[PDB]
């Protein structure tokens, strides 16, 4: 069901994902006649046998947390963003501005409203250096 | 013994290059709202600024910039000997050059944005 009435633009290069069965699975799209991009056709067949093989080291996993997880709290994500985005992407571009950022940021709440979650998104989505110090 | 002997105050007027007098002193020196005076300090060194007039100003003090009192050594409290310069000689070639640890987050140009 996942080319049946999609006409799904693929490329050799692309991970893609797929959900269902109580399970997501990554595909990757190994090899194609039509080099390098084709529009996937009826007309079309697809070899899935052989060994399932191994990550690239520099391909990073859709198991990990993205803003995408978090629901119900747009508004302090975006104020969480406007806060954090721009000492981080831009380092030396705000080095030589002359306004100090903030260095500490509280988050409260009750027990399970997901922090921990919040906190490793907005880590992993920026490419920053994430380190955990546990209580 | 001398009435140009004077102590540091305070600076009111946010101008770098300003030195303030009081009315009777200026009275008493015979200057002017635009003249050019010099300032003998410590270490040798000396400092030439624009004096003006003042009237919260005090009697046997002066009033200079932070930036007139560090060029000439001198600390809030000091004596300095002030003395008057009718030399006015036009300038034909000025050459400076920045200090590397105010510099270090700006680079290109200078001149238009700083000094023009
Ligand atoms: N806003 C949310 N969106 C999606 N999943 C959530 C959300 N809040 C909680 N969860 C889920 O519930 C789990 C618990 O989140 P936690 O980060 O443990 O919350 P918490 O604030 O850390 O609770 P404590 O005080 O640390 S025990 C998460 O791992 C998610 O699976
Ligand atoms: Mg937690």
């Amino acid at each position: 069901p996942y080319f049946l009435e999609a006409y799904r633009p693929i490329r050799k290069g692309d991970i893609f994902l797929v959900r269902g069965g109580m399970r997501a699975v990554e595909f990757k799209v190994v090899e194609t006649d039509p080099s390098p991009y084709c529009i996937v056709a009826p007309d079309t067949v697809i070899h899935c046998e052989g060994e399932p093989i191994k990550r690239e080291d520099e391909e990073e996993s859709l198991n990990e947390v993205g803003y995408d997880d978090i629901g119900g709290c747009r508004k302090q994500l975006a104020q969480i963003k406007e806060m954090v985005e721009l000492p981080l992407r831009h380092p030396a571009l705000f080095k030589a501005i002359g306004v100090k950022p903030p260095r500490g940021i509280l988050l409260y709440g009750p027990p399970g409203t997901g922090k921990t979650l919040i906190a490793r998104a907005v880590a992993n989505e920026t490419g920053a250096f994430f380190f955990l110090i546990n209580g | 013994n001398r009435p140009n002997r004077l102590i540091v105050d305070e600076a009111i007027n946010e101008d770098n290059s300003v030195v303030s007098l009081s009315q009777p002193k200026m009275d008493e020196l015979q200057l002017f709202r635009g003249d050019t005076v010099l300032l003998k300090g410590k270490k040798r060194r000396e400092a030439v600024c624009i004096v003006l007039s003042d009237d919260t100003c005090s009697d046997e003090k002066i009033r200079m910039n932070r930036v007139v009192r560090n060029n000439l050594r001198v600390r809030l409290g000091d004596v300095i000997s002030i003395q008057p310069c009718p030399d006015v000689k036009y300038g034909k070639r000025i050459h400076v050059l920045p200090i590397d640890d105010t510099v270090e987050g700006i680079t290109g140009n200078l001149f238009e944005v700083y000094l023009k």
